[PDB]
């Protein structure tokens, strides 16, 4: 989700800072396309502001915020819409406070008896923001973040996950046997390293990168060297080879990372060649 | 110049000097034989150590193949 | 066959629709009904695969005009966006009845409103045919829909004589001139994305002269930034067979230009026109029923077709045949809808960018064929999420300098 550095009424309940906020490490690409994108953090845009309610008794002006005493028990914050009021949990009530301020700096207390009168009504969403202030990591004792995608055999969902840690997340000992590729492509659509950890597979069916995908479009074959390559679904090419099998699932925003070599298909291998050229 | 013949009629360049010969045998003296020939064979790249030391993720195409018929 | 040629000084002047020849109806406008058991509370099958969910957040399209020239639209409840444009059938039409029961189904599968509690137009003031609680709803309910009816089937000359040229070709050069001008008025009207469901096949032996279609297609795509998508054409009409395929003997040219048989237009513009190939509700392609040529460009589904019906007030699943028989449509008119809505959607979230570049951020965001890029599937197969989020380069595809 985005948020800006100028927005000081924002910032300062989550528990940001504006310097933190712009001193921030760079993202990759290749993670950039990975993650889902959210509702911007931006302060609740309430309608017809400042106008006179349409039921009786209103405390104020349409906008502002309303509290009940602390003696008759936890204290509800509610907001006055054109037609009644709306509950607001308890960080967004102080954001709307600070933003909505222009001076003002406390909302009006009313006692149960007369809020009771007031008719609940529901015409704004709100469920963006957290309920308590943000846990951010320091990012310099955890430099290294990740998505992850699964799905269990026999499930109609699949579960979806960041990961942060000091390191990329594989075993201690295995961290000598990473693999590190050439890269041909300059675009920053391919990786750097690639991993085999254990119960990888070797031949996949291309999915949608939402975790309720069910279709299956595309067979490939990726070899132990990282490259990855294309295999014709016919009778004939499945048989010669030996794929007469049934083949696993694989988002396309992590595999299209991979290097693309030549298509596997009888026709194209029935070729003579006297020497092969090297551009 | 010194020149390698596969059976399959294809000839490769082989470098004189002492890394070329000792990594690839080729000890022993060479035959002679006369240049309007052996031109007519196909030419595929020298045997240099020098451009052996390559990496590559995937290897170009051949153009203009020639049909394989059972 | 050499790939077109354009030469812009062809362009047929501005004009009021009308026919080049003084025409009759011939047959009954065709009944419509719907598959015995068909409940329509659950979602179309081809909703899936485009997680429409999703793509919603971000707004659904309001303000983009949608240009659908085709066999005409007949207004229903359910559509309160929709202008008459004009008609080249009828001398005396609009393009706002269609005869045939094409027409309405390919716009109401773009801009057809949801269900609630009470319709916005409960007014009935549609006209009669001419003679001789639910799930569905559009891709982008917030478009407006420009109707011009260009052909039908329905209709035929009055004096059938047509001199030195075959009365079976002299039809198709008066719809290649007839299609020329829709497109250049289509444009005038300031629509942002045109869609053709209907085309022509024609034999590659001495092929029909083009060249006022050219210089209309360049005009539209160049000088007023539409964006052009056409249908593959279906092989159950009356002159399409197929294409051949890659050739491995041959690295020559990678999409088999000098083995075409069939051409259909204006799909063939490559240049300018985005072509859209059908696939199934599960993801494999319908490689009986869309032709394979080269100019393919991208796929999107095509089964389980649900839409407004024509005189009537509710939904339908097929269309009256021949016989007693009720058959059910299918093939690339349809597919090609489902793409007008995912352009619409996409030029709405980035206003700043011309039709050439829509046009990239859809093939580059698609999930490609086992060979990177095929006939019977151009790229890959359409995606909605991806093309409104992912950061794609703004320039073309190109080829690393070296991979040693």
């Amino acid at each position: 989700s985005r948020i800006e550095p100028t927005n000081r009424a924002v910032l300062l309940p989550l528990g940001l800072t504006p310097e933190q906020v712009s001193q921030a490490r760079p993202m990759s690409r290749a993670l950039f396309d990975a993650l889902p994108v959210g509702p911007e953090l931006l302060v609740p845009e309430v309608p017809n502001a400042g106008g006179p309610a349409t039921f009786p008794g209103a405390p104020g002006p349409i906008g502002t915020v309303i509290v009940t005493p602390q003696i008759s028990g936890p204290q509800q914050y509610s907001l006055v819409l054109g037609d009644g009021v709306q509950t607001l949990p308890p960080l967004v009530a102080q954001i709307l406070q600070n933003a909505g301020s222009a001076g003002n700096t406390k909302p009006l207390t009313v006692e149960p008896s007369t809020l009771a009168k007031m008719p609940v009504v529901n015409r704004l969403d709100l469920s963006a923001y957290p309920d308590n202030p943000l846990e951010v990591v320091d990012i310099r004792e955890h430099p290294s973040t990740c998505w992850w995608w699964e799905r269990t055999a026999g499930e109609n969902r699949a579960r979806v996950r960041v990961v942060s840690g000091p390191t990329i997340p594989v075993a201690a000992t295995e961290m000598n046997k990473v693999v590190s590729l050439v890269k041909a492509d300059t675009s920053g659509r391919q990786a750097d390293q690639v991993y085999f950890g254990p119960d990888h597979a070797n031949f996949v069916a291309v999915t949608g990168n939402n975790p309720g995908a069910q279709t299956s479009e595309s067979l490939w074959w990726v070899t132990d060297a990282g490259a990855r390559f294309g295999v014709e679904d016919s009778k004939e090419a499945r048989d010669a080879l030996g794929l007469t099998l049934t083949p696993s699932l694989a988002p396309w925003v992590a595999l299209r990372l991979l290097p693309q070599g030549p298509t596997l298909s009888r026709a194209d291998a029935l070729v003579e060649h006297d020497t092969l050229p090297m551009d | 110049s010194l020149w390698w013949v596969t059976d399959a009629g294809a000839r490769f360049g082989v470098e004189d000097s002492k890394e070329a010969r000792d990594a690839l045998g080729l000890t022993l003296t060479p035959s002679l034989a006369p240049w309007v020939a052996l031109r007519l064979l196909p030419q595929g790249p020298t045997l240099s150590r020098a451009d052996a030391l390559v990496e590559h993720d995937t290897l170009p195409m051949d153009m203009t193949p020639a049909e394989l018929v059972v | 066959i050499s790939p077109p040629t354009i030469d812009p000084g062809a362009l047929p002047p501005d004009g009021p629709p009308g026919p080049l020849a003084p025409m009759k109806q011939n047959a009954y406008c065709t009944e419509v009904g719907v598959l015995p058991g068909t409940d329509f509370q659950l979602q179309p099958k081809y909703m899936e695969m485009l997680n429409l969910n999703e793509a919603w957040q971000f707004g659904r399209g309001d303000g983009v005009k949608v240009a659908v020239i085709d066999t005409g639209v007949t207004p229903h409840p359910r559509l309160p966006r929709l202008i008459p444009g004009g008609d080249y059938v009828m001398a005396g039409g609009d393009g706002l009845s269609d005869c045939d029961a094409h027409g309405t189904l390919v716009a109401s599968m773009i801009a057809a409103v949801p269900a609630n509690g009470a319709v916005p137009l409960p007014s009935v003031p549609r006209r009669p045919v001419t003679i001789p609680p639910d799930a569905f709803s559009g891709i982008a309910p917030g478009v407006e829909i420009i109707s011009i009816r260009q052909s039908s089937q329905a209709f035929g000359l009055k004096d059938p004589y047509t001199g030195d040229e075959d009365p079976q070709t002299a039809q198709k050069i008066d719809n290649v001139e007839t299609m020329a001008r829709a497109i250049v008025h289509a444009a005038n009207m300031g629509a942002s994305v045109i869609n053709i469901s209907d085309v022509m096949c024609m034999s590659a032996r001495n092929v029909i002269d083009q060249r006022a279609l050219g210089a209309a297609v360049h005009y539209a795509a160049v000088d007023k930034d539409a964006v052009i998508v056409a249908a593959a054409g279906d092989g159950s009409k009356k002159d399409c067979k197929q294409n051949p395929i890659f050739d491995p003997l041959q690295p020559d040219d990678p999409r088999a230009w000098n083995a075409v048989t069939t051409v259909v237009t204006p799909s063939w513009f490559h240049d300018y026109v985005l072509t859209v190939g059908a696939v199934d509700a599960n993801g494999q392609p319908l490689s009986k029923m869309s032709i394979a040529g080269p100019w393919v460009s991208i796929s999107a589904p095509g089964t389980d077709v649900v839409g407004l019906s024509p005189r009537d007030d509710g939904l339908i699943n097929a269309i009256d045949g021949p016989d007693n028989s009720l058959l059910v449509p299918a093939g690339t008119s349809f597919s090609a809808a489902i793409v007008s809505g995912v352009a619409a959607l996409v030029r709405a979230k980035f206003p700043e960018l011309s039709a050439y570049q829509i046009i990239n951020r859809l093939i580059h965001t698609a999930r490609p064929p086992a060979r990177g890029v095929d006939n019977q599937v151009g790229y890959g197969v359409v995606d909605p999420v991806a093309a409104l989020t992912w950061d794609v380069p703004k320039g073309p595809a190109e080829p690393p300098k070296q991979l040693s």
